[PDB]
RNA sequence: GGCGAAAGACUAAUCGAACCAUCUAGUAGCUGGUUCCCUCCGAAGUUUCCCUCAGGAUAGCUGGCGCUCUCGCAGACCCGAACGCAGUUUUAUCCGGUAAAGCGAAUGAUUAGAGGUCUUGGGGCCGAAACGAUCUCAACCUAUUCUCAAACUUUAAAUGGGUAAGAAGCCCGGCUCGCUGGCGUGGAGCCGGGCGUGGAAUGCGAGUGCCUAGUGGGCCACUUUUGGUAAGCAGAACUG
RNA sequence: AAAGCAUCGCGAAGGCCCGCGGCGGGUGUUGACGCGAUGUGAUUUCUGCCCAGUGCUCUGAAUGUCAAAGUGAAGAAAUUCAAUGAAGCGCGGGUAAACGGCGGGAGUAACUAUGACUCUCUUAAGGUAGCCAAAUGCCUCGUCAUCUAAUUAGUGACGC
RNA sequence: UCAGCGGGGAAAGAAGACCCUGUUGAGCUUGACUCUAGUCUGGCACGGUGAAGAGACAUGAGAGGUGUAGAAUAAGUGGG
RNA sequence: UUUGACUGGGGCGGUACACCUGUCAAACGGUAACGCAGGUGUCCUAAGGCGAGCUCAGGGAGGACAGAAACCUCCCGUGGAGCAGAAGGGCAAAAGCUCGCUUGAUCUUGAUUUUCAGUACGAAUACAGACCGUGAAAGCGGGGCCUCACGAUCCUUCUGACCUUUUGGGUUUUAAGCAGGAGGUGUCAGAAAAGUUACCACAGGGAUAACUGGCUUGUGGCGGCCAAGCGUUCAUAGCGACGUCGCUUUUUGAUCCUUCGAUGUCGGCUCUUCCUAUCAUUGUGAAGCAGAAUUCACCAAGCGUUGGAUUGUUCACCCAC
RNA sequence: GUCUACGGCCAUACCACCCUGAACGCGCCCGAUCUCGUCUGAUCUCGGAAGCUAAGCAGGGUCGGGCCUGGUUAGUACUUGGAUGGGAGACCGCCUGGGAAUACCGGGUGCUGUAGGCUU
RNA sequence: CGUAUGUUCAA
RNA sequence: CGCGGGGUGGAGCAGCCCGGUAGCUCGUCGGGCUCAUAACCCGAAGGUCGUCGGUUCAAAUCCGGCCCCCGCAACCA
């Protein structure tokens, strides 16, 4: 089976991604990174909550899967099966190796792929949930449960941005009225006041 | 006429059940390979027997795994047959030349070749030349 | 490797480029009266067994081809040995390569 | 153990800069090199002939021989615990004039010229360079404006 | 050699080759030892080659011996009247592709939704004799979006590496050349003259030869760093 | 070791062996019911298949190899070159109580299972008569029975 | 200090027999390398007296078909 | 008489033994492991040399048979092609392609670079002197666009001079020289080389394994955290999936620090003491605890934990108390 | 003001689409006898001068793409040297010096050498 | 030279 | 976790090696012969060459991954 996660907690090796030099990597435990209502329009889910790592460590693909399931399950219970959208912001790209010791020694010890981990930085966001403002308490509580599936310390931070966009919530509505933020599915498109005037014409037509 | 010797040097343990080897001054093809490490802790030896490339005579040898063994050089090519005279088959080259040297095989193979020629169909024989001698040992037909 | 049977190259005795007849050098027959052989026979005489090494660990699967270039000038039949790189296959005056022709299977 | 390859590790060193590939601009060949001047060695991968070895790239030497396409350069090379003056031949594509020597040669002319005017005028012109001296005293006018008060900002968790 | 109903048994306490003397002080890259005092200097476990890896040769590190020079003074008293270099900075100039960053920049990897929809396929419906109409899902394109790279990169540090900071310089006149050449052209060399504000800081006296022992098992720490779950583990860089 | 069994060599100018040497010496004051060399191991009952390999042996008409001496040819000669061709080897036969060796896959019977049967690859021969988890079986403390309250033991059976 | 005792002295006895290293051996084996006693075989000598035979090699002839077609392609092989 | 070396002990294995690319490698250069991803012992009369013309991969549109795919045409096309091979670099009126002519892959003396001891070999750079190729010419070219593709002494063999010597002189053969190639040492600075030893020997080695101790704790053992779920209902009486944090040295590994002028090896037997992660027994708390029985947890090691069949057994398994 | 020929730097010069272009030029353009070369006088070579700036080309345009440059990012990331600093660690803070890169926001859109020409 | 076989009962 | 040998019509097996075109036997199917079956005779059909990539003008074949099925080795304490 798997070694305990304590054996691969620290970013001890250079990144070792699945590439043409690293063949036979088993598929990561986590495959679905986005769940809930991914289609919900930018304006439907303004409130955003992030789980932020406070250590420079490795999070295994299995750990990412368990937290995703744990957060999803609770959010369905508290807000509904379509009252939010969860995105896992870490993709396990670092391949960890195992030198199988089956009853020779350390001769030729370079191991074989065992799994994948996501090298996380202090302050890198681990997972994000966007929902309505009235569900802030649940998003903290849901993210609180998912914290117990990870090693190390994590912090829950309610973002001042609007939804999953990179624009402040307190000014998001103003930019949309002034056509500097066109709703484009999940996110928005920023309209730079540059480029051919035809594009400005269509927007204001 | 390249200086490359017909003798080709190669190890013994890196020889398979298909490889060509020269045993007792005779080109041979390996038909069995079994290694063996005698002594509690000594060098493993490899026992290998090769059946000749031309003759059917098997040949046996014992060599330390590490030791090296000569590998023969084979010039193989197949040409269509046009005419049989005095036991000397007449052959045709891709270059366009005709040499009526060599000889039909001295067994059931050779007799079976000539009766095909007498009937007349898609015929072309291979020319195997190792060391200094030659043997025509194979038959082929077009489609 | 294909090398032509003739080439125009420098002739040392003529002091100028001349046509040369190109053959392949082959080792001559040992004289048996060469100093080294006369010593070898004298050393091997009598008892003692083999007195000189017998090389066995051969490794080269090719040889360097030496071309015997002969000046075609009738008054200067000078010969010079010119070596080329190692090659498994070598022929003099082979049919030249052509482009854009069918493989012919 | 690494290989002894002559161009090992020069993947980026002898590569051309981004969007600088192609024909070698011809002012490179129009430069004049004479015995005694100081040249910077910088191998260029476009020209594979007359390459300097990788140990001489980034080194500066003195020209001692000039040929049709190349120059002989004396370059200092540190070999373990000794420095050897190595004489290397490189095509002029891989060298350029050291601007440091050109700047110094200009200053020698300027010093020699300035000395002649110091004799026909008494005045003593400073020739030797001086390290940056401590700043001399001065006044700082507030111009009525009171200096702005700076305070450290409160911590904000930006995630 | 013997002898062995065979155990390599027995052959004078000796046997898988007796005993005695000699060759013979046999050879040993291996173990052990290697004898008074004080004084001064003082290492190496690294490079390359070796049937080399418990050893050598080789360079390095060491010592000894020098030699070649530089630097003296106002004074019996008291009393003034630089040759060059550098485990360092500065100034100038060149070198680099690590850290970081980037992926709405190439290469490779990778999540989501949106809009188009030419073509391409599927589902399905009208039509249903025929095309045909129409909708969907994909593929495909476009603009965005999540996340990454030792063996990717437009960018790109810090530390770092080279060189220069004059008298072997500069300036002026002349001459030689078989090289070069439209041209006393170009280049180089040679000869004569003139010019000291010795052309950054700081420190220091330098240069040069011979002979040469020991060493060539290393180990540790900061920081960087490879393999390993890890190790008082194995392997590197840097300085101590 | 042994009796018993089998095999091998030898008719003396010999077999086997000794010996530095003397056609010296042992067997041998011997002669095939003998001497010498091996294997197996009383009796009882049997001793299957394989001569492809490796030995050994037989054969030598003849081809292929094959030394010295000799013979020829050229040359001033040294020398070179050719022809000739001993044994041996190669070629052919015999021999396993010489050394030794002795197979896979697939289908198939009217419940199921199995497989007398059949197909196919393949060897020099494909392990026969027997015997067995054996002093010989990993799996294994095999499965069944017996022996015991309880048996990794014993015994009997079974045998890809 | 006495009688005991066997925890410790990593107790004594012996320059570890295992294992590894040495460009250190020895006993034995063999398709290892290089030799050798013996043995087989050929040649020269000791080695003589007779008799009857054979082969190769070189020189010249004048011959050497045959199922077939021609009526002897002796057998080929060229210039024809 | 020999039966290589390296080596997380040795053997098996591999070749990290001679080389090349990218990385490691910490932005000069150098830099290790049986580090990672690969390649080499070749190939080429052109795939060498020059010149000339040309533009590639791919895509769009169109054109009888013709279609996904035959050939023709236009358009876009920074190289997304090709350049022998591994990779990296380089290259677009070219280094690619096609064509033409050729033999600079020739002869010769030095200098230099790379590895470096700054020796050799190999390979390479820039010149010089001949003789040539090509192009109108400038010019380019003494092999392959660059980074690998290879080999001493001795010996043999070949090539060169109206060459030197061949011994008292002369002629001739022969032999020996001088210079340049080749034949090869891949353990690639280059011995000529099979096993076994449990019958063994010597010098040594804790530079080095097998047992004990130490570090480590993957593995083994034990415990916790969250809570999807199990539990007629009910996450948490008793359980705990996905994850995740630990402890122990009672297993095995990993390592090789101590011991090879020696620390007696397994198991049992006997005997003492100790630990608690408590089976029982004393005191208790909880239950899906009516009673009885049972389960969970706390204080707790004071005391006890047995008799046998098989097995050398530790371990198992069964009989019985 | 600008062109031609030969250029140096090699996008501030490229790319798309557009508007304008006097003069001279550069072009397109006409033709194949000669030179020369092609399946094809399209290309290439040659001999010209009826027409045209349609194109090339040149100048300009475009809340244009690209490129160049500046700001922001940010004294952030990273980093030299130091501590018997913190923290179980992972890592972090400070002292001493150095100091980036996107997104995002401005500005620019060839300069110039030699020779010859044209613009009352 | 060389081939085998023919489901049960039933006049 | 090692080393080797193989996967090819319904069955067994060639071809590989030694790149240009999948074959042998049996079976299956159809027609004879026979009263009928087999035997025998005349014909026919049948394979993604385990799968995925790469090289090549061209892959069952050469090279490299994955799956499957079988053997060999695992020694000294
Ligand atoms: C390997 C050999 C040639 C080498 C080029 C060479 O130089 C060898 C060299 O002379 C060895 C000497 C050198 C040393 O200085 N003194 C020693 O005495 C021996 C030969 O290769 C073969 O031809 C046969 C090779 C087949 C194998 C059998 C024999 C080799 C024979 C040839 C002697
Ligand atoms: C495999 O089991 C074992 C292996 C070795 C030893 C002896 C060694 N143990 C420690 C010492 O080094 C040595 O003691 C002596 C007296 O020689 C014992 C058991
Ligand atoms: C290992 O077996 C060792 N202790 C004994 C060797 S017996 C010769
Ligand atoms: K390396
Ligand atoms: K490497
Ligand atoms: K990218
Ligand atoms: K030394
Ligand atoms: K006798
Ligand atoms: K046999
Ligand atoms: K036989
Ligand atoms: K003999
Ligand atoms: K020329
Ligand atoms: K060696
Ligand atoms: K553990
Ligand atoms: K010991
Ligand atoms: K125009
Ligand atoms: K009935
Ligand atoms: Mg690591
Ligand atoms: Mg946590
Ligand atoms: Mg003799
Ligand atoms: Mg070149
Ligand atoms: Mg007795
Ligand atoms: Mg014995
Ligand atoms: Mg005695
Ligand atoms: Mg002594
Ligand atoms: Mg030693
Ligand atoms: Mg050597
Ligand atoms: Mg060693
Ligand atoms: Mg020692
Ligand atoms: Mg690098
Ligand atoms: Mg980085
Ligand atoms: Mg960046
Ligand atoms: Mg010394
Ligand atoms: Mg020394
Ligand atoms: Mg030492
Ligand atoms: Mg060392
Ligand atoms: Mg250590
Ligand atoms: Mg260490
Ligand atoms: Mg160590
Ligand atoms: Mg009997
Ligand atoms: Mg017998
Ligand atoms: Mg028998
Ligand atoms: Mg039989
Ligand atoms: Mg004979
Ligand atoms: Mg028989
Ligand atoms: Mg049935
Ligand atoms: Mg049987
Ligand atoms: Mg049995
Ligand atoms: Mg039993
Ligand atoms: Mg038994
Ligand atoms: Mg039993
Ligand atoms: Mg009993
Ligand atoms: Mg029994
Ligand atoms: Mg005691
Ligand atoms: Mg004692
Ligand atoms: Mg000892
Ligand atoms: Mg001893
Ligand atoms: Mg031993
Ligand atoms: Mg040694
Ligand atoms: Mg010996
Ligand atoms: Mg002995
Ligand atoms: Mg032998
Ligand atoms: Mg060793
Ligand atoms: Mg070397
Ligand atoms: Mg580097
Ligand atoms: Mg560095
Ligand atoms: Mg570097
Ligand atoms: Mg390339
Ligand atoms: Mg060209
Ligand atoms: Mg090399
Ligand atoms: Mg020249
Ligand atoms: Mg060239
Ligand atoms: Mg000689
Ligand atoms: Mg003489
Ligand atoms: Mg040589
Ligand atoms: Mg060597
Ligand atoms: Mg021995
Ligand atoms: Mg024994
Ligand atoms: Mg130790
Ligand atoms: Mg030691
Ligand atoms: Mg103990
Ligand atoms: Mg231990
Ligand atoms: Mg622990
Ligand atoms: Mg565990
Ligand atoms: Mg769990
Ligand atoms: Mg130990
Ligand atoms: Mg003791
Ligand atoms: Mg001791
Ligand atoms: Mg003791
Ligand atoms: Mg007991
Ligand atoms: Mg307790
Ligand atoms: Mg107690
Ligand atoms: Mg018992
Ligand atoms: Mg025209
Ligand atoms: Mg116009
Ligand atoms: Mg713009
Ligand atoms: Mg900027
Ligand atoms: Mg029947
Ligand atoms: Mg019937
Ligand atoms: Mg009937
Ligand atoms: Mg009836
Ligand atoms: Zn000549």
């Amino acid at each position: 089976g798997r070694r305990p996660a304590r054996c691969y907690r620290y970013c001890k090796n250079k990144p070792y991604p699945k590439s043409r030099f690293c063949r036979g990597v088993p598929d990561a435990k986590i495959r679905i990174f986005d769940l809930g209502r991914k289609k919900a329009k930018v304006d439907e889910f303004p409130l955003c909550g992030h789980m932020v790592s406070d250590e420079y460590e490795q999070l295994s693909s299995e750990a990412l899967e368990a937290a995703r399931i744990c957060a999803n399950k609770y959010m369905v219970k508290s807000c509904g099966k379509d009252g939010f959208h969860i995105r896992v912001r870490l993709h396990p790209f670092h391949v960890i190796r195992i030198n199988k010791m089956l009853s020779t020694g350390m001769r030729g010890a370079f191991g074989k792929p065992q799994g994948t981990v996501a090298r996380v930085h202090i302050g890198q966001v681990i997972m994000s949930i966007r929902t309505k403002l009235q569900n802030k308490e649940h998003v903290i509580e849901a993210l609180r449960r998912a914290k117990f599936k990870f090693p190390g310390r994590q912090k829950i931070h309610i973002s001042k941005k609007w939804g999953f966009t990179k624009f402040n919530a307190d000014e998001f509505e103003d930019m949309v009225a002034e056509k500097r933020l066109i709703p484009d599915g999940c996110g928005v498109k920023y309209i730079p006041s540059r480029g051919p005037l035809d594009k400005w014409r269509a927007l204001h037509s | 006429d390249a200086g490359a010797s017909a003798t080709f040097p190669m190890q013994c343990s890196a020889l398979r059940k298909n490889g060509f080897v020269v045993l007792k001054g005779r080109p041979c093809k390996i038909v069995e390979m079994s290694t063996s490490k005698t002594g509690k802790h000594g060098h493993a030896k490899v026992h290998l027997v090769g059946i000749d490339i031309f003759t059917g005579k098997k040949y046996e040898d014992i060599c330390p795994s590490t030791h090296n063994m000569d590998v023969p050089n084979i010039k193989r090519n197949d040409f269509q047959l046009i005419g049989i005279q005095d036991g000397y088959l007449s052959l045709l080259q891709d270059s366009g030349e005709v040499r009526e040297d060599l000889r039909l095989p001295e067994g059931d193979l050779g007799k079976e070749i000539e009766q095909k020629y007498d009937c007349g169909e898609e015929i072309l024989i291979t020319v195997l030349s190792a060391m200094t001698e030659e043997a025509a040992v194979a038959i082929k037909a077009m489609a | 490797v294909n090398v032509p049977k003739t080439r125009r190259t420098f002739c040392k005795k003529c002091g100028k480029h001349q046509p040369h007849k190109v053959t392949q050098y082959k080792k001559g027959k040992d004289s048996l009266y060469a100093q080294g052989k006369r010593r070898y026979d004298r050393k091997q005489s009598g008892y003692g067994g083999q007195t000189k090494p017998i090389f066995r660990k051969k490794a080269k699967t090719t040889k360097k081809i030496v071309l015997r270039l002969e000046c075609v000038e009738p008054n200067c039949r000078s010969k010079r040995m010119l070596a080329i790189k190692r090659c498994k296959h070598f022929e003099l005056g082979g049919d030249k390569k052509r482009k854009g022709q069918v493989i012919q299977f | 153990t690494n290989t002894k390859g002559k161009r090992r590790g020069t993947r980026y060193m002898f590569s051309r800069p981004f969007r600088k590939h192609g024909v070698v601009p011809l002012a490179t060949y129009m430069r004049i090199y004479k015995k005694g001047d100081i040249v910077d060695i910088k191998g260029m991968g476009t020209v594979q002939k007359g390459m300097p070895h990788k140990c001489y790239h980034g080194k500066t030497g003195r020209v001692y021989n000039v040929t049709q396409h190349a120059v002989g350069i004396v370059v200092n090379k540190q070999v373990k615990g000794k420095i050897l003056a190595k004489r290397i031949n490189v095509r002029i594509e891989h060298i350029k004039h050291s601007k440091s020597r050109d700047s110094f040669l200009k200053r020698v002319k300027e010093n020699d010229q300035k000395k002649k005017e110091a004799k026909e005028k008494g005045t003593w012109v400073q020739l030797k360079r001086q390290p940056a001296p401590p700043r001399e005293a001065h006044f700082v006018r507030t111009n009525g404006k009171e200096p702005e008060l700076l305070e450290p900002i409160p911590y904000e968790f930006m995630a």
